[PDB]
């Protein structure tokens, strides 16, 4: 009813750190974006995650850094857990010189692809816009499926903007390792989301001098293609 | 507070 989490290592945590965006694009930079980083370093290196830390990288090198990390031998890890910073629409996340398409990021690690993943979870964190919809909240062959054992930990809803704070990092980041450095002992990876889910949802509101930015709100998203439980202890 |  479990997956197995007691293989010699822990697996993988790939954080991919994008700030600073080719002037030709015209993407602002992310401010705030390094102390979630340095959160989520932190965070996974205590849950035992051997972490690699990316920043800057080009659609191109995303694409091969996916790649290469799928090419290695995960037979001795539990698990894989990728976590991408950037500016985001649906379905797609930004290198520095333009768009990646996640599906494409994603397939590298199919059941049938990364044979040393087959029946491990992959989790994918993923802070970015999902769009520019904003909330104005309301007061009070084979034996298993390629696709199988996924799950996206979304920061927002399916074509919302994503919220960041410069000082403070973004909402479902700063949430996201609060929750997991309380409850990673204790409770069940699903219900350790909702938790996050619900801080995300209730302790932040955004604050604007523009009022079609200000008093917004932002409820994160869990898509779970897990078919068992994930316990980090 | 901003949006990414």
């Amino acid at each position: 009813n479990s997956y197995k989490m007691d293989y010699p290592e822990m697996g993988l945590c790939i954080i991919i750190n994008n700030k600073n965006f080719h002037k030709s694009t015209g993407m602002t930079s992310r401010s705030g974006t390094d102390v979630d980083a340095a959160n989520l370093r932190e965070t996974f290196r205590n849950l035992k995650y051997e972490v690699r830390n990316k920043n800057d990288l080009t659609r191109e090198e995303i694409v091969e850094l996916m790649r290469d990390v799928s090419k290695e031998d995960h037979s001795k890890r539990s698990s894989f857990v990728c976590v991408l910073l950037s500016h985001g629409e649906a379905g797609i996340i930004f290198g520095t010189n333009g768009p990646v398409d996640l599906k494409k990021i994603t397939n590298f690690f199919r059941g049938d692809r990364c044979r040393s993943l087959t029946g491990k979870p992959k989790l994918f964190i993923i802070q970015a816009c999902r769009g520019t919809e904003l909330d104005c909240g309301i007061e009070t062959c084979h034996k298993i499926p390629v696709e199988a054992d996924f799950l996206y930990a979304c920061s927002t809803a399916p074509g919302y903007y994503s919220w960041r704070n410069s000082k403070d990092g973004s909402w479902f980041i700063q949430s996201l390792c609060a929750m997991l450095k309380q409850y990673a002992d204790k409770l069940e990876f699903m219900h350790i989301l909702t938790r996050v889910n619900r801080k995300v949802a209730t302790e932040f509101e955004s604050f604007s001098f523009d009022a079609t930015f200000h008093a917004k709100k932002q409820i994160p998203c869990i898509v779970s293609m897990l078919t068992k439980e994930l316990y980090f202890y | 507070d901003e949006v990414d």
